[PDB]
């Protein structure tokens, strides 16, 4: 868009902000977020408008925009 | 490094599930709540039934971006009296060398356990600390005395 700022928010109200291309698979964003939390990739789920974000979803596909929010949750919860 | 961080996340998850009693291993949390898995603050309990018993010895564990193909560096803070710990606190141990006995399959649990065992049974093939070493070999009595005073110094109180 070419890059949009996406916000990832957890239960604690903490935010981490990513600049991503609309074109790029959201796996990289997920991967980085997990890294910043020090937890495996398979332990967190990311939702946009209440729907799970797949590894091969792109911001273009899901219709995302500047400053949109992704909510992150523990799988299960587990993990 | 994705490879290093993905493995250290597995390590941390497994530690949280189950680790040996008395051992501590906590990755460094940044002021902002985010994690630095390349630097872990640890503690080793002195082995039971030995002059080390009762001591809880802090060791820092530092990982490089080529972890797990590379070993961590393991540093006692403060340095300990022991033949195989350099005056720096850095542990001399073969599983902490790619060219000796480090392999990717070695976990943080096995590292900490490896070092706890080393504390108790020194390798006389590696004098890292010449005065601890000389006393170990030539005056076991004074050695044991210093070991017990040091365990006592680092006993939770
Ligand atoms: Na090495």
């Amino acid at each position: 868009m070419e890059y949009i700022k996406l916000k990832v928010i957890g239960q604690d109200s903490s935010e981490i902000h990513f600049k991503v291309k609309m074109t790029t698979h959201l796996k990289k964003l997920k991967e980085s977020y997990c890294q910043r939390q020090g937890v495996p990739m398979n332990s967190l789920r990311f939702l946009f408008e209440g729907q799970r974000i797949a590894d091969n979803h792109t911001p273009k596909e899901l219709g995302m925009e500047e400053e949109d929010v992704i909510e992150v949750y523990q799988e299960q919860t587990g993990g | 490094s994705g490879i290093a961080l993905s493995r250290l996340a597995q390590e941390r998850k497994a530690w949280r599930k189950d680790h040996p009693f008395g051992f501590v291993a906590v990755p460094t949390k940044n002021p902002d709540g985010t994690m630095n898995l390349m630097n872990w603050e640890c503690a080793i309990p002195g082995k039971k039934g030995t002059p080390w018993e009762g001591g809880l010895f802090k060791l820092r564990m530092l990982f490089k971006d080529d972890y797990p193909s590379s070993p961590p560096k393991c540093k006692f803070e403060p340095p300990l009296f022991h033949p195989n710990v350099y005056p720096s606190g850095t542990v001399c141990l073969s599983i902490l060398e790619e060219d000796k006995d480090w392999r990717p399959a070695i976990t943080i649990k096995q590292i900490l356990l490896g070092i706890q065992e080393l504390l108790n049974e020194p390798n006389i093939q590696d004098p890292a600390q010449a005065e601890a070493y000389t006393i170990y070999c030539q005056n076991r009595v004074e050695y044991e005395k210093r070991v017990r005073a040091q365990a006592k110094k680092f006993a939770p109180s």
